[PDB]
RNA sequence: AGAGUGUAGCUUAAAAGCACCCAACUUACACUUAGGAGAUUCAAUUGACGCUCUGA
């Protein structure tokens, strides 16, 4: 009983920024603003207000408002880091500062003689070694760069099965930390995809089953 | 699926006004903190 | 011996004479109501789709295991057990500002 | 009667298994029972460490539930009290005056008893999938003291 | 290309009973109260629009 030994490296990269909100959430937040309001009491800013303008007036008639402006000056001077870098690009695709909203798979093209399509990188296991330690040294060697793939654990994902002689796929993912990619100008067709790119990417049915365990957010 | 936690409120019963005040980290990132008096940055070293 | 928090400090009961009144309107009412049911539809909806999404993963994970058991009756014994590495494991919350 | 085909139809202390143990003071965890091809993880411990206290606490409702109805026996979740932070502020022109600030810091706890690989696994990423802003996950062990 | 099928997540139910979420109490879970969204895929026991399996 012959069996073709391969498998699966998918790519499990963590969000940076947020999904952008909705008006809904909006009118949602700014009532629960409303009711947070309604419901506080004896706040440091509201007597530091109006006590100290009761105490000028009575020595008027015989703070808060320059520390609010020097608190708006410094809120305008203070720039923060402008979100928008999926939109000033549109082209780097194959970069890690590319989509930082949601989740990205990341795939490596490779035109083999008999097939020629777009497959997620495999690993090849031996019986003499073990699953998961092949798995991560096929991810090692076909990243070569300084990455840490964490593991989210030692079961799979997804099976499928094609033959022409038996074979099988074993799919493995592992959460990313940081992003050391060290040559970004290697000629592997290594391109950070997220969802929709992934969708629409992909054409036979054997990709098609992977989009469904996947983080679709 | 980060705003499902994000729209919450204070279930105290007597509580003063937290206003949402940013912070900046050792690196470059602002954060809404429900805290009182409205500042507008909070330089951490 | 866990020291208690949520006990609300002796500054909590000499002042409470600021805003007792609380004025509002049949408009506003129906507004918050209006706003309260679509958000509770828009939670519920979200509640279905982790739900169905989280059933599809564990039906592939199901399918992985089956056929990695009628495929290798060797590689489940090492590949149910977990290996001792989600010890310290830890995950820091998104970011709002690249920097 | 003892001798009735009727005996033992009212029983009932066979269906329960709370005999009212002194649960406040026993540190008996369950251990990881390991075995190859039927993995269990005994009891963990997750903290979400934060400044703003009102997120936690919604964060902690959340997975509560989440955990309530994903079918998962629950041990006992409690919290720590705060730990007040100043921070220091020097001044412009002048590098020996310092000034000082207050924040907050909040952390809750909350254990699951039963965590197969599968299931834990994909509790794991769904917990980080829908990760809020602002928390932080730092998963430790049962042998936390306060 | 063939087969199994056919009421929302479930029914040896015929438009109901179990489920879900939000608002009030709770460190938290939970009861309770106050509310919301849900279905017989089409033309008269028949044939075809949806899912799965067996293939190439």
């Amino acid at each position: 009983s012959p069996w073709r030994l391969l498998g699966a490296l998918c790519l499990q990269r963590p969000p940076v920024v947020s999904k952008p909100l909705t008006p809904l959430q909006e009118e949602m937040a700014s009532l629960l603003q409303q009711i947070e309001i309604e419901r506080s009491l004896y706040s440091d800013h509201e007597l530091r207000a109006l006590d100290e303008n009761q105490r000028l007036a009575k020595k008027k008639a015989d703070l808060a408002q320059d520390l609010e402006d020097m608190w708006e000056q410094k809120f305008l001077q203070f720039k923060l880091g402008a979100r928008i870098t999926e939109a000033d690009e549109k082209n780097d695709r194959t970069s890690l500062n590319r989509k930082l909203d949601r989740n990205l798979v990341l795939l490596v093209r490779e035109k083999f003689g008999d097939q020629d399509v777009w497959i997620l990188p495999q690993a090849e296991w031996q019986p003499g070694e073990t699953l998961r330690g092949t798995a991560e040294r096929t991810l090692a060697t076909l990243s070569e760069n300084n990455m840490e793939a964490k593991f989210l654990g030692n079961a799979p994902c997804g099976h499928y099965t094609f033959k022409f002689l038996g074979a099988k796929v074993f799919f493995f993912k592992a959460l990313l930390l940081t992003g050391d990619f060290s040559q970004a100008g290697n000629k592997g067709h290594h391109v950070w995809v997220t969802k929709d790119e992934l969708g629409d990417y992909l054409k036979p049915k054997y990709l098609a089953q992977v989009r469904r365990f996947v983080s679709d957010l | 699926d980060s705003s499902r936690a994000s729209l919450t409120r204070v279930h105290r019963q007597a509580y003063a006004r937290l206003y949402p005040v940013l912070l900046v980290k050792q690196d470059g990132s602002t954060i809404h903190i429900r805290y009182r008096e409205p500042r507008r940055m909070l330089a951490m070293p | 011996i866990p020291i208690e928090d949520f006990i609300t400090p002796l500054k909590f009961l000499d002042k409470a004479r600021e805003r007792p009144q609380v004025e509002l309107t049949f408009e506003e009412t129906e507004r918050r109501a209006l706003l309260l049911k679509k958000w509770s539809l828009y939670k519920q909806q979200e509640r279905k789709m982790e739900r169905d999404t989280i059933r599809a993963m564990l039906e592939a994970q199901q399918e992985a295991l089956e056929e990695l058991q009628l495929e290798s009756p060797k590689l489940h014994a090492e590949a149910i057990k977990r290996d001792p590495n989600l010890f310290p494991f830890e995950k820091e919350g998104p970011h709002y500002t690249p920097p | 009667y003892k001798t009735k085909p009727t005996h033992g139809i009212g029983k009932y202390k066979h269906l329960i298994k709370a005999e009212e143990p002194k649960k406040k003071k026993g540190k008996v965890e369950v251990r990881a029972i390991n075995l190859g091809t039927d993995y269990e993880y005994g009891v963990l411990n997750i903290h979400l460490t934060a400044y703003d206290m009102t997120l936690a606490e919604s964060y902690a409702q959340y997975v509560h539930n989440l955990c309530n109805s994903l079918s998962i026996k629950v041990e006992e979740s409690y919290a720590m009290p705060t730990k007040t932070i100043e921070v220091l502020q020097l001044q412009d022109q002048g590098s020996k005056m310092l000034l000082d600030s207050v924040l907050t810091t909040h952390e809750r706890v909350v254990q699951i008893s039963g965590l197969s690989a599968t299931f834990a696994e994909i509790f794991l990423e769904i917990i980080q999938s829908s990760l809020p802003e602002g928390v932080r996950l730092s998963v430790k062990e049962h042998t936390e003291e306060d």
